[PDB]
């Protein structure tokens, strides 16, 4: 591992306290100092929060704190406010002469009530097949908070080629939505026995399935 | 208050040489322990550190791009110049200069600059239908889609039935294709029984190319 | 709470706060952690023999601390160099800045580097992730100097009132003793003290 | 781990300077000053270039310098002459009774403007199944410099066994081509769903994949 | 001057034993702190230390092959003999004997000698065609290849259309499969307009068995 | 051959097998090797000044032996502490918590 670890997102009740967890190896984190956390208001330039392990920052609030785990790190942010809504990052100095970031992080304040996601799946169209193409479309909408995980399955086995996903955004009705596609040739779609799209959010998981035999 | 900014054109040509200026004020770069460095960020991915220069002119570079990066400086000018060679469409990203002093890595950033590598010329849009599989729906309503593609540069305007309909009209953000041309989609929500019974059309207008396209959108059953 | 090493030769740090001295010199340099021990009188080592030497009767103090945050760079630092080859061990408090090539064998350098003919200075290469054994340390050595002259280095202690006609213990500008102090007609040399 | 690591390749314009890294572990270079660097032209024998960590044997041009700061050695060469196109092995001792060598580094000075490979894939032919054998061919053409890495996946999961490759071969075009072969039997090839070959060059990555259903 | 020289059989029968007799001149092995050792390089892989014998008839081997090897000196012959048992194709490689003295680990190396482990006699090749599954040639050309497998020993002469075409022809050296045979393949580039329309024949001969063979190569459609 | 340093002050180890004493106080602790020299009468240093001070009239032995294989951890052992500051210097054979 040369890139540190971070989770998909995070959120809690207002005025709460909660820890963002960052992970790696003793080769770069825990066994070495100089770990750093970062905050990122979307559209704006990130600002430093923790610089070595758990030090109070240069010029901002002390609700944040670090951890000195032998391999882990924890940014314990307390007192969630509407301002705090933003992304997060974990960075450190590599064993070699290079600096690496993390995998990113999202943080929201659970402003609106938690909502399960509506998921739909659409199979290839006749015109698409006529164009020597077959794209299965998975659509997600009407959910919150806006952090999702998506995956595709074929014959009860993982499928990784031809899968594409897009970032969630805000809809007019103040919910969030997302889209994903699975591209295959007409023969691959027709030949197999089933396909499925799975969505995970708030711990809940939903799945939708199609098959050429059903489309027959 | 440490002030930092950038300058230079945002449009670039592939295989040309990129040139950017970064301006600063409120401090001198000759001071010990103070340098200026660069970092770029493509959409959706993590940032990508490029290079940096210390006060003592001991320039430094990341290994993966050393052959390509070049940085020039002078304190009297109060700005720095960053140049790159052999531009590639994948270089399309947002750049940012900053002040470097370990361990507060790039303590103060600038506003950055959007940069795109593309040799494509002005082009109009092409419209296709994205109707569902069958002339039926589950929850009494369903979406009819219209896809615009191969239009350059952004943006492009869309509508339905020449503005005669507003039932659940949506238009999602565009995506830049690998070739450098754009693409987006629009949707209109209609009841299930409407399919094959009420006319629905999608209209697209592109002022830069002065192009206008129309496309009737009704599902064609795949049972055939 | 920032000094890793604080040693004293010829004087105790605890009582150093209330001593008087003629002069004190400060010698500053940057060395790696393992080289702190080399800074001492009678010690042997590359730094002790080629860079810094202290006399056997040295009287002073040595202080060291970690200076990575200010004297390191992401890609390594080569602006700090130390001598590695010396014709003869330096005399105490002797500074050498000669860049002349050094001969490690029989071939004569003749002012040009070559096989067993190398530059006498070697860089350090300080890096942020560099190990503690090689992490840069800023080191200051305070050498004290006392002479048969009035002492100009003084402590911060506040003087006391002149308890005159009573038995006291007294300290005038480092001259200490016990007695009773009274005025007299004694007309003194107008330039020196006691 | 009982071996060092080296970069796949490096380059630079003539009369330039370049560094080659060599990373070990705690027990390979635990502060030991016994790193050695050998140049290696094909055909001719290796010629010791650095022998303690920086000392140069008589005869070798003083260009090479060598260096070492942590659990990592570095050979620094100034003034890349056109005749230094070769391999650069790094070696040392080990806490155990052993001498170990690195992975080799392919410096490159005499160069043509960088060009990515063109990759093709070919599946096990039917006649091979008639001969109860199966093979996947991953061919690469027209790339510079002569440095490439090849990996294989089955069911979109990494595979290691039964994979063979070849040295980047110079060709009349003045650029390097290579190939790789993955051996299987018809039963394993048919039972598994997909097989993918991925090529890494100059950081850039290309990939291709085939499946039995493509036979139809 | 100091010079080494390796010698020994260029081929071996698998599971038999391999003996190398390295010789040297310019230095006396009886010197202090001087011992001769072996390093073998499997083709295209990293090096691998084998064994090492010092001046005072003291032998040492890498752990992973301790039970395998055995080294012997003779200052009277000025020769170092390395004997290893039960060879195998995985152990095919180029061997180097080199003088050794800490810290100049393996100061002087010999030219070295290739050695291979095969358990089969001459065998004719199996030849296969290779063509795209479709006419998709967006790059303007199509690559067509010939595969040769399960043949021994080298070399094999390859040609396309009676040697008519030589441009855009790439061949690879034989590769030693663990089975102990050799396999390789070559590719020719043809215009994207010559797919199927223009005949293409690939011929190969394996002189040890004078197996003059040929095969037509053509792409095949997926309408099946 | 199991002890790196065996230094006797005020008595010779060889003759110690032929001597009698009222009582023996065996003191035990752990420090880094570089600071081992600080455990000796008439020595000035943080360890001796604030943690373990031996008297000028000391008469005994000091035995220091490496314990890397028994007091080290991959992630870093921190069970061993030491005082770093004090109001005043520590008197001989004194302990504070």
């Amino acid at each position: 591992q040369s890139a540190l670890t971070q989770p998909a997102s995070v959120s809690g009740s207002p005025e709460q306290s909660i820890t963002i967890s960052c992970s790696g190896t003793s080769r770069d984190i825990g066994g070495y100092n100089y770990v750093a956390w970062y905050q990122h208001h979307p559209g704006k330039a990130p600002k430093l929060m923790i610089y070595e392990v758990s030090n109070r920052p240069s010029g901002v609030s002390n609700r944040f704190s670090g951890s000195k785990s032998g391999n882990m790190a924890s940014l314990t942010i307390s007192g969630l406010q509407a301002e705090d809504k933003a992304d997060y990052y974990c960075t450190s100095y590599t064993t070699g002469s290079t600096v690496v970031f993390g995998g990113g992080t999202k943080l929201t304040v659970l402003g609106q009530p938690k909502a399960a996601p509506s998921v739909t799946l659409f199979p290839p169209s006749s015109e698409e097949l006529q164009a020597n193409k077959a794209t299965l479309v998975c659509l997600i909408s009407d959910f919150y908070p806006g952090a999702v995980t998506v995956a595709w399955k074929a014959d009860s086995s993982p499928v990784k080629a031809g899968v594409e996903t897009t970032t969630p955004s805000k809809q007019s009705n103040n919910k969030y939505a997302a889209s994903s596609y699975l591209s295959l040739t007409p023969e691959q779609w027709k030949s197999h026995r089933s396909y499925s799209c799975q969505v995970t959010h708030e711990g809940s998981t939903v799945e939708k399935t199609v098959a050429p035999t059903e489309c027959s | 208050q440490i002030t930092l900014k950038e300058s230079g054109p945002t449009l670039v040509k592939s295989t040309q040489t990129l040139t950017l200026t970064c301006t600063f004020s409120g401090f001198s770069l000759s001071t010990y322990g103070v340098g200026v460095g660069w970092i770029r960020q493509p959409p959706g991915k993590a940032l990508e550190w490029l290079a940096l220069i210390y006060w003592d002119d001991d320039k430094r570079y990341t290994p993966s791009l050393k052959s390509r990066l070049t940085i020039t400086k002078d304190t009297s000018k109060n700005q720095v110049v960053l140049t790159m060679t052999n531009m590639d469409p994948l270089d399309t990203a947002t750049y940012y200069c900053a002040q470097h002093t370990v361990p507060t890595i790039f303590d103060y950033w600038g506003q950055g600059t959007l940069v795109t590598v593309s040799s494509a010329s002005t082009k109009g849009p092409s419209v296709f239908p994205l109707a569902p599989s069958s002339k039926s729906t589950s929850g009494g309503t369903a979406a009819l889609g219209c896809l615009v593609k191969d239009y350059f540069p952004e943006p492009v305007t869309v509508s339905w039935n020449s503005g005669a309909l507003t039932s659940g009209v949506h238009t999602f953000p565009a995506v830049l294709q690998s070739s450098g041309l754009y693409s987006l989609s629009s949707v209109v929500t209609v009841p299930s029984s409407s399919l094959g019974t009420q006319t629905y059309i999608c209209n697209v207008n592109h002022k830069p190319s002065n192009t206008k396209v129309d496309k009737r959108v009704e599902p064609k059953s795949c049972d055939k | 709470a920032s000094f890793s090493t604080f040693k004293c030769y010829g004087v105790s740090p605890t009582k150093l706060n209330d001593l008087c001295f003629t002069n004190v010199y400060a010698d500053s340099f940057v060395i790696r952690g393992d080289e702190v021990r080399q800074i001492a009188p009678g010690q042997t080592g590359k730094i002790a023999d080629y860079n810094y030497k202290l006399p056997d009767d040295f009287t002073g103090c040595v202080i060291a601390w970690n200076s990575n945050n200010l004297d390191s760079k992401v890609g390594g630092n080569y602006n700090y160099l130390y001598r590695l080859f010396r014709k003869s061990n330096l005399k105490p408090f002797e500074r050498d800045i000669s860049t002349e090539i050094y001969q490690a064998g029989s071939t004569p350098c003749n002012g040009v580097e070559g096989f067993n003919c190398y530059f006498p200075l070697q860089s350090y290469g300080f890096q942020p992730t560099n190990g503690v054994g090689y992490q840069p340390y800023r080191v200051v050595v305070l050498s004290f100097e006392l002479l048969h002259a009035p002492a100009t280095v003084c402590g911060p202690k506040k003087s006391t009132n002149l308890v005159k006609n009573k038995c006291v213990n007294f300290n005038f500008n480092g001259l200490t003793g016990t007695g009773v102090l009274t005025e007299s007609n004694k007309k003194f040399l107008p330039f020196q003290q006691f």
